[PDB]
């Protein structure tokens, strides 16, 4: 009881504090639309025009 | 007991669309009771969805509020499951102040139609009994499953990751052999002293795994229109996409499914309060109903004969006849008693309460005195005041009770009307 | 196999050589008085003359008025523009109303331009670079078919270093236009390691180098979008590209004197060729007043596409105007500009043909009895009500053991699922209870 009214850092220490760090799946693209499904790619000789 | 997000809501006792093989709806199962002209309907529906070879096809579920409209759109998407498209929006979530109100329907209509492709890939996954590492490098590594071990000759572009990853002897990993990506699962039982554990794999340590994929059709929009598509996906800055891209793209995936590379996999679009819409997005649906890419859509109203939104005209449903004409009407219809009693029992399985055989009864008259929903909702409330009461099972009592404590909307209602003055506006 | 959508039914107009309408042929029914003079506008669009001539398909719904438009798509062909628009997309919120008009202008005229596609791919057996310092890169190159030494240009050498090739990779040159692909390590270097962070690819057994005559379209509008805006400029590989978000844009009026002043350069020097071609409106009494009045110019002018639209309004309020009613729901003075077709009602004799065309390319079977019943139902309802109970007929009789439709099929189905008629009269009689 004394510990905590002389000084609550007796009791527990404030904590240093940080947000929470979180990170979801990376997003997965296939080998198939990733080869053949950008039109930056597969339109490639059209866009030269 | 723990809980997860999902908690009892308003239509989680429907776990599925209750028929037979004959397309005919048994009187309660799945969760779901009696509408059995509409259910017999929806099954129908189900199987145009589950055939696919029909495109642009919709149905409107209407009927009086309360009767099951949004409960047999809602089973059915159950009934579909996952391996097909499903997707749901209210009509008043398409007014997007970022994105035209037309653009955002044809959104609606591509997260709503997949695209499916196979791939093989050469993996590699095992239990690491050793690695070693020099100083160009040379490096060597052993992997056991319950059935083989091997040692191995490490390339560079390896050597980098397994040090990278802190890789350690007696982890479980798996190793995208075409990447270099290390996946790291836990660590053997054996090797648990001095978190996570885990048994070795069974076969062999490299397997030619084939994995089957899926991409909406709209998702390969996205990843087509800026330096990094993926995340305007997730962040929504996906707005305005350029319809000259979606006349490239179309046309891409239809060489895809005739070349037999891809398959492509019709879904549904639950577009529930349809009557929101304005007459010029009902001007939307009347023209992208006829074409391949589109889906089935159930449409979903509670609506009179009444005024259609952004004009002064008079229709059906609060649809246009213009749009009516595309599509297929089922009929939901106000329930009988039987079913009234049947539901409210349903319910008190779902929230898990006990109550009296003459409670059901004077509950279901309440439900028919007010149009069933509201005697759901006081199936919770009655069961809080017999908690209150350290009742086993909810007596009439407690219904009575709880009757008098919330108001429904027509008691409401009447009271309004003798504080008339008092309240502002009238 | 393709899905049956709604117009997957109609493969062109089907008039005969004399420029007449067939009672029945390529899909279409009836119609002979709209569909002969579609006919008419088939053969103004492939003749060229003309800009910005337009036409109104007028009728109710259920008529033919959007079967006959894509029709004439399918009469021109995939090598003439159609671009399709609902009149409803005009309400962008990034660009003006009349931006909208104007880009949909321009995706219906065509450049058609002509090259050689010349590929060269293989496992690479050697780079040896050759100011004295790199005139060029010779390559060598090896399929299963043989092999060949290539000298490439500096800057497609610099996109080998930016793919990280090396010798005994199997690349993808694609030499007409610069486009460089690392396929894999090439399988005879499989076992340099045991285990490392490369894929291979089995030695190609194509050709080294294949040649075709390949045919390009581009729309005016692709080169008024890829044009206008800085570029992005960066081919993923990059990162400001990351913090400018694209975005649609009132494209000037200006660049766009400068792009029909290239094409013009271009078409003369006979590197390309022109095909204007359609835009076709669907729902165009959705236009605003506003951009009825875009339209009093753009439909004038030397240079525009030529334009179908349809409608199915009376005599109706004009969209935004607060109380003006005119014809079609299109302002007097626009309609002034339009040849218009009209669109005729179908008796049941031409609905039983429509049910029996649809049928049997849903892939339906339908006994005699059953085509004469939804026949029934088109004097009841309409084509579209009757069209639409055929699949779900089907798979009542398919439930029911029969590859066949039967009465009490299109029986169920008729109780099953109601019309706007039918599901009106059961609001009207409960309308206190919605
Ligand atoms: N002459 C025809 N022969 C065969 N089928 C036709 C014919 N004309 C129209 N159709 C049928 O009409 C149905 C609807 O298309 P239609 O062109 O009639 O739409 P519409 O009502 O005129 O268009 P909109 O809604 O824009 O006014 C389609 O299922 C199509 O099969
Ligand atoms: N057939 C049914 N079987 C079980 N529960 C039902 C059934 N029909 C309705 N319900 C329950 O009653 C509620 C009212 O029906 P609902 O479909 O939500 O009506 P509406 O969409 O017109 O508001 C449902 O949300 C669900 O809780």
């Amino acid at each position: 009881f004394r510990k905590v009214c002389n000084h609550p850092e007796l009791f527990e220490r404030q904590e240093t504090w940080s947000p929470f760090h979180i990170s979801l799946k990376p997003y997965h693209i296939s080998k198939f639309i990733y080869r053949h499904g950008q039109i930056r790619v597969f339109n490639h000789s059209r866009d030269r025009w | 007991d723990v809980t997860r997000i999902e908690r009892i809501g308003a239509h989680s006792h429907i776990r599925g669309l209750g028929l037979d093989d004959a397309l005919e709806p048994r009187q309660a199962s799945q969760g779901m009771v009696g509408q059995l002209a509409a259910r017999r309907a929806a099954g129908v529906v189900l199987e145009m969805i589950r055939e696919g070879k029909i495109a642009g096809r919709a149905v409107l579920i209407a009927g009086q509020p309360g009767t099951g409209k949004t409960a047999i759109a809602m089973g059915m998407a159950q009934a579909l499951g996952p391996d097909t498209p499903f997707t749901a929006i209210a009509g008043s979530e398409i007014f997007s102040l970022e994105m035209s109100k037309t653009e955002a329907l044809t959104q609606a209509f591509r997260r709503s139609i997949g695209v499916r492709i196979k791939e093989e890939t050469e993996i590699i996954e095992g239990e690491v009994v050793e690695i070693q590492i020099d100083r160009s490098k040379v490096g060597k590594l052993t992997l056991k499953t319950t059935e083989m071990e091997t040692i191995y000759d490490l390339g560079t572009k390896m050597i980098e990751s397994l040090t990278k990853d802190k890789v350690q002897a007696g982890d479980v990993i798996t190793i995208d052999k075409a990447t270099g990506k290390i996946s790291k699962l836990g660590r053997s039982f054996t090797r648990a002293r001095d978190t996570k554990f885990v048994q070795c794999p069974d076969g062999e340590l490299q397997k030619r795994k084939e994995v089957v994929h899926t991409v909406s059709l709209h998702e390969i929009d996205v990843i087509n229109s800026r330096t990094q598509g993926f995340l305007a996906l997730f962040s929504g800055d996906t707005g305005e996409i350029k319809s000259e891209v979606r006349e490239q793209i179309n046309a891409k995936v239809a060489e895809w499914r005739e070349e037999g590379k891809a398959e492509i996999i019709p879904g549904v679009l639950f577009i529930d309060e349809v009557h929101m819409l304005d007459i010029e997005s009902f001007s939307f649906l009347n023209r992208a109903l006829e074409s391949d890419m589109a889906p089935v859509l159930i449409m979903a109203t509670n609506r009179g004969i009444t005024r259609i939104r952004g004009t002064s005209y008079q229709s059906p449903h609060g649809i246009p006849i213009d749009l009516l004409d595309r599509l297929l009407i089922v009929s939901t219809t106000p329930y009988s008693e039987k079913d009234t009693k049947q539901i409210l029992r349903i319910r008190c399985e779902e929230e898990d309460v006990e109550m009296s055989e003459d409670a059901y009864t004077v509950l279901t008259r309440i439900g028919l005195e007010t149009s069933l929903r509201y005697a759901i909702q006081l199936i919770t409330a009655a069961s809080l005041v017999c908690r209150k009461r350290k009742g086993t099972e909810v007596q009439v009592d407690d219904i009575k009770r709880v009757y008098s404590l919330f108001l429904d909307e027509s008691r409401s209602t009447q009271y309004m009307k003798e504080y008339q003055d008092a309240f502002l506006f009238n | 196999t393709q899905r049956i959508a709604s117009h997957s039914h109609v493969k062109g107009l089907g008039l005969d050589e004399s420029g007449l309408a067939k009672q029945a042929a390529s899909g279409l029914v009836g119609q002979e008085n709209a569909r002969e003079a579609c006919g008419v506008i088939v053969e103004l669009i492939k003749s060229k003359k003309m800009a910005g001539r337009a036409v109104l398909l007028a009728g109710p719904p259920g008529t033919g008025k959007t079967a006959l438009a894509l029709a004439i798509a399918q009469e021109l062909g995939s090598k003439v523009p159609f671009c399709p628009m609902v009149g409803s997309e005009v309400y962008s919120t990034e660009i003006k109303k009349t931006e909208v008009l104007m880009e949909n202008f321009r995706r219906a005229i065509g450049l058609r331009i002509k090259e050689t596609k010349e590929v060269y791919e293989g496992e690479v057996t050697e780079l040896t670079p050759c100011g004295k310092t790199i005139s060029h890169v010779i390559i060598g190159l090896k399929t299963a078919k043989g092999t060949k030494q290539l000298k490439l240009d500096p800057s497609i050498f610099e996109s080998l270093q930016k793919e990280r090739v090396e010798a005994g990779d199997v690349i993808y040159i694609e030499a007409n236009s610069g486009a460089v692909k690392r396929q894999g390590r090439c399988d005879t270097y499989a076992t340099e390691f045991d285990l490392e962070a490369e894929e291979y690819v089995p030695l190609p057994k194509g050709d080294v180098h294949k040649k075709k005559e390949i045919i390009q379209d581009v729309t005016l509008h692709d080169l008024d979008v890829a044009n206008a805006r800085p570029q992005g400029g960066q081919d993923i590989l990059s990162m400001m590209g990351q913090l400018m978000k694209p975005k649609k844009t009132e494209i000037t009026d200006k660049l766009r004197g400068e792009i029909n002043k290239v094409v013009n350069k271009y078409i003369d020097q006979g590197i390309a060729e022109l095909v204007p071609g359609v835009l076709f409106v669907d729902e165009v009494h959705m236009l605003d007043i506003e951009c009825f009045t875009y339209l009093h110019r753009a439909l004038e002018s030397s240079i525009a596409p030529i334009v179908i639209f349809a409608s199915n309004r009376g005599n109706c309020v004009i969209r935004g105007t607060e109380d003006i009613t005119s014809p079609h729901g299109i302002p007097l003075d626009l309609l002034d500009r339009v040849m218009i077709i009209r669109t005729m009602l179908y008796t049941p004799q031409e609905m039983k043909q429509i049910i029996k065309i649809r049928a049997q390319t849903e892939g339906i079977n339908i006994s005699e009895e059953a085509l004469n019943h939804l026949g029934e139902i088109g004097t009841k309802t309409t084509l579209r009500y009757s069209v639409q109970l055929l699949t779900p007929a089907n798979l009542l009789a398919k439930i029911n053991g029969k590859d066949s439709i039967e009465k009490e099929h299109v029986e169920e189905i008729s109780e099953l699922f109601y019309d706007a008629k039918s599901s009106a009269k059961i609001l009207a009689d409960q309308q206190d209870k919605y």
